[PDB]
Protein backbone atom coordinates (compact mmCIF):
# COMPACT_ATOMS: atom_id res chain seq x y z
CA UNK A 1 0.00 0.00 0.00
CA UNK A 2 3.22 2.29 0.34
CA UNK A 3 5.88 3.08 -1.91
CA UNK A 4 9.52 3.88 -0.32
CA UNK A 5 11.16 6.72 -2.88
CA UNK A 6 14.25 6.02 -4.70
CA UNK A 7 16.76 9.17 -4.31
CA UNK A 8 19.10 10.61 -6.65
CA UNK A 9 21.44 13.25 -5.84
CA UNK A 10 23.36 14.83 -8.50
CA UNK A 11 24.59 17.81 -10.44
CA UNK A 12 22.93 20.09 -13.25
CA UNK A 13 26.29 20.48 -14.79
CA UNK A 14 29.49 18.23 -14.88
CA UNK A 15 31.01 19.25 -11.57
CA UNK A 16 33.75 21.93 -12.00
CA UNK A 17 35.61 22.84 -8.23
CA UNK A 18 34.63 26.47 -8.16
CA UNK A 19 32.19 26.60 -10.71
CA UNK A 20 28.70 27.68 -9.58
CA UNK A 21 26.54 24.44 -10.45
CA UNK A 22 22.95 23.43 -9.43
CA UNK A 23 22.57 20.65 -6.55
CA UNK A 24 19.35 18.22 -7.30
CA UNK A 25 18.19 16.02 -5.46
CA UNK A 26 15.47 13.93 -7.64
CA UNK A 27 13.29 11.68 -5.29
CA UNK A 28 10.82 9.10 -6.93
CA UNK A 29 8.51 5.87 -7.54
CA UNK A 30 6.94 6.94 -3.36
CA UNK A 31 3.16 6.80 -2.43
CA UNK A 32 1.97 8.05 -0.71
CA UNK A 33 3.08 11.41 -1.67
CA UNK A 34 3.66 13.15 1.82
CA UNK A 35 7.22 13.76 1.88
CA UNK A 36 10.19 16.20 3.20
CA UNK A 37 13.30 16.78 1.40
CA UNK A 38 16.25 19.07 2.83
CA UNK A 39 19.61 19.44 0.86
CA UNK A 40 22.50 19.81 3.56
CA UNK A 41 26.00 21.53 3.08
CA UNK A 42 27.85 20.19 5.17
CA UNK A 43 25.49 18.58 7.48
CA UNK A 44 23.41 21.73 7.63
CA UNK A 45 20.25 22.81 5.65
CA UNK A 46 20.59 24.92 3.10
CA UNK A 47 17.80 27.66 3.33
CA UNK A 48 15.50 28.33 0.20
CA UNK A 49 15.69 24.84 -1.74
CA UNK A 50 13.23 24.55 -4.28
CA UNK A 51 11.27 22.20 -5.97
CA UNK A 52 9.13 21.04 -8.91
CA UNK A 53 5.47 20.72 -9.32
CA UNK A 54 4.08 17.33 -7.82
CA UNK A 55 3.70 14.62 -10.85
CA UNK A 56 3.85 10.98 -10.97
CA UNK A 57 4.75 8.65 -13.34
CA UNK A 58 2.40 6.07 -15.07
CA UNK A 59 2.93 3.59 -12.69
CA UNK A 60 1.12 6.42 -10.25
CA UNK A 61 4.39 7.09 -8.45
CA UNK A 62 5.38 10.36 -7.45
CA UNK A 63 8.54 12.67 -8.12
CA UNK A 64 9.93 15.33 -7.33
CA UNK A 65 12.94 17.55 -7.80
CA UNK A 66 14.60 19.60 -4.96
CA UNK A 67 17.40 21.85 -6.48
CA UNK A 68 19.52 24.94 -5.33
CA UNK A 69 22.39 26.36 -6.65
CA UNK A 70 25.98 25.51 -5.47
CA UNK A 71 29.79 26.18 -6.04
CA UNK A 72 31.30 22.62 -5.29
CA UNK A 73 34.68 22.66 -3.49
CA UNK A 74 37.04 20.13 -2.60
CA UNK A 75 36.30 20.04 0.75
CA UNK A 76 32.72 20.94 0.90
CA UNK A 77 30.42 17.99 1.26
CA UNK A 78 26.62 18.11 0.07
CA UNK A 79 23.65 15.00 0.87
CA UNK A 80 20.06 15.21 0.49
CA UNK A 81 17.96 14.05 3.46
CA UNK A 82 14.86 12.73 3.06
CA UNK A 83 11.53 11.41 5.02
CA UNK A 84 9.07 9.61 4.32
CA UNK A 85 5.99 6.99 5.55
CA UNK A 86 7.58 4.46 4.82
CA UNK A 87 10.90 5.67 6.76
CA UNK A 88 11.95 4.65 10.03
CA UNK A 89 14.40 7.34 10.09
CA UNK A 90 15.37 10.03 7.73
CA UNK A 91 17.57 8.73 4.48
CA UNK A 92 20.69 10.74 4.39
CA UNK A 93 22.82 10.42 0.81
CA UNK A 94 25.49 12.09 -0.06
CA UNK A 95 26.52 13.89 -3.24
CA UNK A 96 29.31 11.51 -5.15
CA UNK A 97 30.07 13.42 -8.47
CA UNK A 98 31.02 9.80 -9.89
CA UNK A 99 27.21 9.34 -9.79
CA UNK B 1 -6.34 22.29 -22.75
CA UNK B 2 -7.70 21.02 -19.51
CA UNK B 3 -10.49 18.46 -19.47
CA UNK B 4 -13.67 18.92 -17.12
CA UNK B 5 -13.49 15.65 -14.74
CA UNK B 6 -16.18 13.52 -14.55
CA UNK B 7 -17.72 12.34 -10.50
CA UNK B 8 -16.90 9.00 -9.25
CA UNK C 1 8.58 12.43 -34.28
CA UNK C 2 5.39 11.54 -31.95
CA UNK C 3 3.84 13.24 -29.29
CA UNK C 4 2.09 13.16 -26.21
CA UNK C 5 -0.30 15.91 -23.83
CA UNK C 6 -0.97 14.74 -20.76
CA UNK C 7 -2.44 16.13 -17.61
CA UNK C 8 -1.90 14.46 -14.26
CA UNK C 9 -4.19 15.76 -11.53
CA UNK C 10 -3.80 14.38 -7.91
CA UNK C 11 -5.96 15.03 -5.43
CA UNK C 12 -5.06 14.39 -1.57
CA UNK C 13 -7.70 15.03 1.61
CA UNK C 14 -6.13 15.52 4.69
CA UNK C 15 -8.26 15.51 7.59
CA UNK C 16 -8.40 18.21 10.43
CA UNK C 17 -5.82 20.17 7.76
CA UNK C 18 -8.56 21.83 5.51
CA UNK C 19 -10.15 20.27 2.29
CA UNK C 20 -8.66 18.26 0.17
CA UNK C 21 -5.71 19.48 -1.93
CA UNK C 22 -5.39 19.31 -5.70
CA UNK C 23 -2.84 19.89 -8.32
CA UNK C 24 -2.99 19.52 -12.02
CA UNK C 25 0.22 19.69 -13.99
CA UNK C 26 -0.30 19.15 -17.77
CA UNK C 27 3.15 18.20 -20.01
CA UNK C 28 3.83 18.33 -23.96
CA UNK C 29 5.88 15.07 -23.82
CA UNK C 30 8.49 16.02 -20.87
CA UNK C 31 7.94 19.66 -20.89
CA UNK C 32 5.47 20.75 -18.07
CA UNK C 33 3.12 23.86 -19.53
CA UNK C 34 1.09 24.08 -16.82
CA UNK C 35 0.74 23.52 -12.90
CA UNK C 36 -2.88 24.23 -11.01
CA UNK C 37 -2.74 23.98 -7.27
CA UNK C 38 -5.32 25.00 -4.96
CA UNK C 39 -2.88 25.20 -2.50
CA UNK C 40 -1.08 28.00 -4.22
CA UNK C 41 -0.80 31.59 -2.67
CA UNK C 42 -1.76 33.96 -5.58
CA UNK C 43 -2.73 32.73 -9.62
CA UNK C 44 -1.51 33.56 -11.35
CA UNK C 45 1.35 33.92 -11.53
CA UNK C 46 1.00 29.95 -11.46
CA UNK C 47 3.74 28.90 -13.97
CA UNK C 48 2.81 28.47 -17.57
CA UNK C 49 4.95 27.60 -20.35
CA UNK C 50 6.08 30.93 -23.06
CA UNK C 51 4.17 29.65 -25.58
CA UNK C 52 0.95 29.27 -23.86
CA UNK C 53 1.46 33.33 -23.09
CA UNK C 54 0.40 33.88 -26.71
CA UNK C 55 -2.84 32.37 -26.32
CA UNK C 56 -3.75 34.88 -24.69
CA UNK C 57 -6.19 35.94 -21.34
CA UNK C 58 -9.96 34.25 -22.53
CA UNK C 59 -7.37 30.71 -23.04
CA UNK C 60 -6.07 31.37 -19.20
CA UNK C 61 -9.45 31.76 -17.99
CA UNK C 62 -11.05 29.33 -19.64
CA UNK C 63 -8.42 26.76 -18.18
CA UNK C 64 -8.84 28.04 -15.00
CA UNK C 65 -12.57 27.78 -14.93
CA UNK C 66 -12.17 23.92 -15.73
CA UNK C 67 -9.02 23.48 -13.16
CA UNK C 68 -11.88 25.57 -10.82
CA UNK C 69 -14.67 22.94 -11.49
CA UNK C 70 -12.03 20.16 -11.54
CA UNK C 71 -10.82 20.61 -7.68
CA UNK C 72 -14.36 20.75 -6.81
CA UNK C 73 -15.19 17.58 -8.49
CA UNK C 74 -12.16 15.60 -7.00
CA UNK C 75 -13.18 16.79 -3.57
CA UNK C 76 -16.67 15.33 -4.03
CA UNK C 77 -14.87 12.20 -5.77
CA UNK C 78 -13.11 11.47 -2.79
CA UNK C 79 -16.10 11.73 -0.42
CA UNK C 80 -17.79 9.36 -2.54
CA UNK C 81 -14.69 6.92 -2.70
CA UNK C 82 -14.30 7.09 0.90
CA UNK C 83 -17.58 5.41 1.48
CA UNK C 84 -17.42 2.87 -1.54
CA UNK C 85 -14.60 1.84 0.72
CA UNK C 86 -16.02 1.84 4.14
CA UNK C 87 -13.17 4.20 4.93
CA UNK C 88 -13.09 6.40 8.53
CA UNK C 89 -12.92 10.13 7.93
CA UNK C 90 -9.57 9.75 9.78
CA UNK C 91 -7.31 9.04 7.42
CA UNK C 92 -5.56 10.46 4.25
CA UNK C 93 -6.17 9.48 1.27
CA UNK C 94 -5.28 9.70 -2.85
CA UNK C 95 -7.25 9.93 -6.04
CA UNK C 96 -4.92 10.54 -9.00
CA UNK C 97 -5.66 10.55 -12.77
CA UNK C 98 -4.08 10.59 -16.28
CA UNK C 99 -5.79 12.40 -19.23
CA UNK C 100 -5.03 12.90 -22.53
CA UNK C 101 -3.37 11.87 -26.14
CA UNK C 102 -0.72 10.36 -28.27
CA UNK C 103 -0.16 11.81 -31.92
CA UNK C 104 2.17 10.70 -34.61
CA UNK C 105 4.36 13.13 -36.53
CA UNK C 106 1.40 13.68 -38.54
CA UNK C 107 -0.62 14.95 -36.39
CA UNK C 108 -3.17 11.80 -36.54
CA UNK C 109 -4.48 10.95 -33.37
CA UNK C 110 -2.78 7.58 -32.09
CA UNK C 111 -4.85 6.82 -28.96
CA UNK C 112 -6.17 8.76 -26.26
CA UNK C 113 -6.38 7.90 -22.04
CA UNK C 114 -8.50 8.82 -19.55
CA UNK C 115 -7.87 7.04 -16.44
CA UNK C 116 -7.66 6.78 -12.37
CA UNK C 117 -6.04 5.49 -9.09
CA UNK C 118 -7.22 5.40 -5.57
CA UNK C 119 -4.39 5.23 -3.23
CA UNK C 120 -2.05 3.98 -5.40
CA UNK C 121 -3.85 1.33 -6.51
CA UNK C 122 -5.50 1.04 -10.53
CA UNK C 123 -9.52 2.36 -9.77
CA UNK C 124 -11.09 3.10 -13.88
CA UNK C 125 -9.81 3.53 -17.10
CA UNK C 126 -11.44 4.34 -20.50
CA UNK C 127 -10.39 1.36 -22.67
CA UNK C 128 -8.36 2.39 -26.13
CA UNK C 129 -12.00 2.27 -28.18
CA UNK C 130 -12.78 5.26 -25.85
CA UNK C 131 -16.00 3.73 -25.12
CA UNK C 132 -16.02 1.13 -22.40
CA UNK C 133 -15.12 0.95 -18.68
CA UNK C 134 -12.51 -1.34 -17.39
CA UNK C 135 -13.15 -1.42 -13.42
CA UNK C 136 -10.59 -2.66 -11.01
CA UNK C 137 -13.53 -3.74 -8.50
CA UNK C 138 -16.84 -3.39 -6.95
CA UNK C 139 -16.27 -0.04 -6.09
CA UNK C 140 -15.07 1.43 -9.33
CA UNK C 141 -17.89 -0.60 -10.78
CA UNK C 142 -20.29 2.09 -9.44
CA UNK C 143 -18.21 4.29 -10.98
CA UNK C 144 -18.96 2.49 -14.22
CA UNK C 145 -22.54 2.12 -13.75
CA UNK C 146 -22.77 5.68 -13.06
CA UNK C 147 -20.41 7.03 -15.95
CA UNK C 148 -22.40 4.48 -18.25
CA UNK C 149 -25.59 6.01 -17.28
CA UNK C 150 -24.22 9.62 -17.75
CA UNK C 151 -22.80 8.17 -21.50
CA UNK C 152 -19.23 9.93 -19.90
CA UNK C 153 -17.37 8.12 -22.28
CA UNK C 154 -19.11 9.54 -25.35
CA UNK C 155 -17.76 13.45 -23.81
CA UNK C 156 -14.52 12.04 -23.07
CA UNK C 157 -14.03 10.22 -26.53
CA UNK C 158 -15.13 14.22 -28.10
CA UNK C 159 -11.99 15.65 -25.62
CA UNK C 160 -9.91 13.28 -26.77
CA UNK C 161 -10.31 12.98 -30.64
CA UNK C 162 -10.92 16.76 -30.72
CA UNK C 163 -9.95 19.29 -28.10
CA UNK C 164 -6.70 17.23 -27.12
CA UNK C 165 -5.24 16.75 -30.60
CA UNK C 166 -6.11 20.25 -32.02
CA UNK C 167 -4.32 21.85 -29.03
CA UNK C 168 -1.87 19.35 -28.83
CA UNK C 169 -1.66 20.32 -32.83
CA UNK C 170 -1.46 24.09 -32.13
CA UNK C 171 1.51 24.05 -28.90
CA UNK C 172 3.60 21.59 -31.05
CA UNK C 173 3.69 24.62 -33.76
CA UNK C 174 3.77 27.40 -31.46
CA UNK C 175 6.52 25.59 -29.40
CA UNK C 176 8.20 24.02 -32.65
CA UNK C 177 11.44 25.77 -31.35
CA UNK C 178 11.70 23.21 -28.15
CA UNK C 179 8.57 20.81 -28.19
CA UNK C 180 9.97 19.60 -31.88
CA UNK C 181 13.78 19.72 -31.36
CA UNK C 182 15.24 16.36 -29.83
CA UNK C 183 18.19 17.09 -27.91
CA UNK C 184 21.10 14.21 -28.21
CA UNK C 185 22.80 12.59 -25.34
CA UNK C 186 26.42 13.84 -24.50
CA UNK C 187 28.06 10.25 -23.54
CA UNK C 188 31.05 8.66 -22.08
CA UNK C 189 32.44 5.99 -19.96
CA UNK C 190 34.46 6.69 -16.57
CA UNK C 191 35.93 3.83 -14.71
CA UNK C 192 36.07 3.00 -11.46
CA UNK C 193 38.51 0.56 -9.45
CA UNK C 194 36.66 -1.35 -7.06
CA UNK C 195 39.21 -3.80 -5.83
CA UNK C 196 42.51 -4.77 -7.42
CA UNK C 197 40.47 -7.46 -9.02
CA UNK C 198 37.25 -5.46 -11.05
CA UNK C 199 36.24 -1.78 -11.54
CA UNK C 200 33.00 -0.44 -12.22
CA UNK C 201 32.60 1.07 -15.93
CA UNK C 202 29.95 3.66 -15.81
CA UNK C 203 28.31 4.66 -19.16
CA UNK C 204 26.90 8.41 -19.12
CA UNK C 205 24.05 9.86 -20.76
CA UNK C 206 23.32 13.65 -20.49
CA UNK C 207 21.77 16.63 -21.85
CA UNK C 208 19.47 15.02 -23.66
CA UNK C 209 15.32 15.87 -24.61
CA UNK C 210 12.95 13.89 -24.06
CA UNK C 211 13.55 11.50 -21.64
CA UNK C 212 13.22 8.36 -23.48
CA UNK C 213 16.81 6.73 -24.37
CA UNK C 214 17.98 3.06 -24.09
CA UNK C 215 21.47 2.63 -22.53
CA UNK C 216 22.75 -1.16 -22.56
CA UNK C 217 26.32 -2.98 -21.92
CA UNK C 218 26.92 -5.16 -23.65
CA UNK C 219 29.98 -7.97 -23.32
CA UNK C 220 31.35 -9.52 -26.33
CA UNK C 221 28.54 -8.32 -28.17
CA UNK C 222 26.37 -9.73 -25.42
CA UNK C 223 23.78 -8.38 -23.38
CA UNK C 224 24.60 -7.31 -19.40
CA UNK C 225 20.76 -7.14 -18.44
CA UNK C 226 20.96 -8.65 -15.46
CA UNK C 227 24.48 -7.56 -14.46
CA UNK C 228 24.15 -3.95 -15.30
CA UNK C 229 22.63 -1.08 -12.61
CA UNK C 230 20.55 0.89 -14.73
CA UNK C 231 19.18 4.33 -12.81
CA UNK C 232 16.20 6.21 -13.18
CA UNK C 233 16.49 8.87 -15.51
CA UNK C 234 16.78 11.82 -14.11
CA UNK C 235 15.87 15.98 -14.91
CA UNK C 236 18.54 17.80 -14.60
CA UNK C 237 16.80 21.49 -14.34
CA UNK C 238 17.48 22.94 -17.50
CA UNK C 239 14.53 20.83 -19.52
CA UNK C 240 17.05 17.77 -20.31
CA UNK C 241 17.39 14.24 -18.28
CA UNK C 242 20.32 12.27 -17.74
CA UNK C 243 21.10 8.30 -17.14
CA UNK C 244 23.90 6.18 -16.23
CA UNK C 245 24.04 2.43 -16.04
CA UNK C 246 27.34 0.61 -14.95
CA UNK C 247 28.69 -3.07 -14.91
CA UNK C 248 31.44 -4.49 -13.04
CA UNK C 249 33.86 -6.28 -15.02
CA UNK C 250 37.22 -7.74 -14.12
CA UNK C 251 40.79 -5.76 -14.25
CA UNK C 252 41.87 -5.97 -17.57
CA UNK C 253 38.76 -7.08 -19.26
CA UNK C 254 37.51 -3.44 -20.09
CA UNK C 255 37.44 -3.40 -23.83
CA UNK C 256 35.46 -6.69 -24.01
CA UNK C 257 32.86 -4.30 -22.85
CA UNK C 258 30.65 -1.56 -24.94
CA UNK C 259 27.85 0.95 -24.13
CA UNK C 260 24.89 1.35 -26.30
CA UNK C 261 23.00 4.38 -26.69
CA UNK C 262 19.93 5.23 -28.70
CA UNK C 263 17.77 8.18 -28.21
CA UNK C 264 15.74 10.79 -30.94
CA UNK C 265 18.08 13.79 -31.22
CA UNK C 266 21.19 11.05 -32.45
CA UNK C 267 21.85 10.80 -36.38
CA UNK C 268 22.68 7.23 -35.44
CA UNK C 269 22.89 5.00 -32.28
CA UNK C 270 26.25 5.42 -30.44
CA UNK C 271 29.18 2.70 -29.47
CA UNK C 272 31.51 3.64 -26.76
CA UNK C 273 34.13 1.67 -24.72
CA UNK C 274 36.02 3.02 -21.95
CA UNK C 275 38.88 4.94 -23.63
CA UNK C 276 41.95 5.18 -21.16
NA1 LIG D 1 -7.22 13.35 -9.33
Amino acid sequence: IQRTPKIQVYSRHPAENGKSNFLNCYVSGFHPSDIEVDLLKNGERIEKVEHSDLSFSKDWSFYLLYYTEFTPTEKDEYACRVNHVTLSQPKIVKWDRDM
Amino acid sequence: RAKFKQLL
Amino acid sequence: GSHSMRYFDTAMSRPGRGEPRFISVGYVDDTQFVRFDSDAASPREEPRAPWIEQEGPEYWDRNTQIFKTNTQTDRESLRNLRGYYNQSEAGSHTLQSMYGCDVGPDGRLLRGHNQYAYDGKDYIALNEDLRSWTAADTAAQITQRKWEAARVAEQDRAYLEGTCVEWLRRYLENGKDTLERADPPKTHVTHHPISDHEATLRCWALGFYPAEITLTWQRDGEDQTQDTELVETRPAGDRTFQKWAAVVVPSGEEQRYTCHVQHEGLPKPLTLRWEP
